[PDB]
């Protein structure tokens, strides 16, 4: 690709200024380069990969609902084929940022990582992608869509739960996530309460052991799941 | 609202 | 170009919509298929053209300063090429988005432009994206490039003096944006001061004549003026 | 404050 003859480091390097810049599709590009160096990702690394894509990804999901909203007014109204067009255009660039990312996971960040902390990083990623891409999924392979996300966010819980304190700060945003996936992908609302529910009780009880820098980055992602919980019930 | 990830 | 095949009125329905998802770069591409379709423009279709391209340099301009300040830093400090490479990749993509909105203008917005709302309009344009060039210059060509931005802002202030009245909202923006460009461009910061303020007054003058309506847009563009000098003194 | 333009 058109990162292989930029040194690794300088690929890190220049992704940290790209984030400086809010210039997150240089980001992400950058990203891609270094993982396609074949080395692990560093835990810094890991979250430089999913700041870039989920800045990327966040722009094109923001504009796929804005351009969907529109399309459903115009089938309730006065008639051309311009709407469609368009979202399906930015529908299609989001799937091929989806599947970029879920190549990289697949080729060979997953089957690379053996750690807990990095395992279940990548494991939590590949279902936040399937995941995007079941947002925006109509056809014969939606069913097929959601249960890979499942699959992938099932096996990140149960290591997730084996392996990581309750207040662990990716364990508690896989939890998030999930149940956001039960609330409006799933239809499984009241899993999606109860998932939230217990993650945050289990946290909090959990908290004692933890210094005061560790019990703020637990505390606000605690509060993510209060205020999901707070919107649902 | 929008829902928290 | 890749918008040859879309009917003209398909691009301009499109470039509405990546507005209102925020997808600029979109946005641009499709009002620079329109204008190459060869019909002149509209005054709604010259705003979409200015707001497109105004929101993609922005976005590159807010960049650069943000890595030429690290630059600078570097340059005082811990020595690698990396940030000059990437600071250099950012200007030579924005080189290219005010290299090519110049040639818009030049082929053949401005020569077809007859009414001097549509030519103040357009010269106005060029003297911004020759400023916006002119930020970034250091080289043989900087002082070329600014007595560009000059001829192009002077040969737009004389025709909107002549033909509009002094509330216009394209003359005020004019105004402004010259204004700006003596203050930090050209190094002539009372003659920034000076246009800013005799702008302001004599639109302050004219307002009486205006409709509810077109008096909000005038002295929404006059308290910029305001602004400026408010900064500047 | 950056000035307006
Ligand atoms: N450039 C970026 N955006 C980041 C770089 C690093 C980083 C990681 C390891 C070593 C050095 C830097 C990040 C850490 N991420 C977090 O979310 C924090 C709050 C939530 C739970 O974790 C605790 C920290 S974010
Ligand atoms: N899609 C967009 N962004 C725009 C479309 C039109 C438009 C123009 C003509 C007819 C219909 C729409 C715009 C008008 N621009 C302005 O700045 C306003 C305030 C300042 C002075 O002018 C008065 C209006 S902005
Ligand atoms: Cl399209
Ligand atoms: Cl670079
Ligand atoms: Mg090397
Ligand atoms: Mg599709
Ligand atoms: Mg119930
Ligand atoms: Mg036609
Ligand atoms: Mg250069
Ligand atoms: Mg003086």
């Amino acid at each position: 690709g058109a990162m292989g003859s930029m040194e690794r480091a300088s690929l890190i390097q220049k992704a940290k200024l790209a984030e400086q810049a809010e210039r997150y599709e240089d980001m992400a590009a950058f990203m891609k380069g270094a993982v396609e160096k074949g080395e692990e990702l560093s835990c810094e690394e890991r979250n430089l990969l999913s700041v870039a894509y989920k800045n990327v990804v966040g722009g094109q999901r923001a504009a796929w609902r804005v351009l969907s909203s529109i399309e459903q007014k115009s089938n309730e109204s006065e008639e051309g084929p311009e709407v469609r067009e368009y979202r399906e255009k930015v529908e299609t660039e989001l799937q091929g940022v989806c599947d970029t990312v879920l190549g990289l996971l697949d080729s060979h960040l997953i089957k690379e990582a053996g750690d807990a902390e990095s395992r279940v990083f990548y494991l939590k990623m590949k279902g936040d992608y399937y995941r995007y891409l079941a947002e925006v999924a109509t056809g014969d392979d939606k069913k097929r869509i959601i249960d890979s996300a499942r699959s992938a966010y099932q096996e990140a819980m149960d290591i997730s739960k084996k392996e990581m304190p309750p207040t662990n700060p990716i364990r508690l945003g896989l939890a998030l996530n999930f149940s956001v996936f039960h609330y409006e992908i799933a239809n499984s609302p009241e899993e999606a309460i109860s998932l939230a529910k217990t993650t945050f009780d289990e946290a909090m009880a959990d908290l004692h052991t933890l210094s005061e820098d560790s019990y703020k980055d637990s505390t606000l992602i605690m509060q993510l799941l209060r205020d999901n919980l707070t919107l649902w019930t | 609202r929008r829902r928290q990830t």
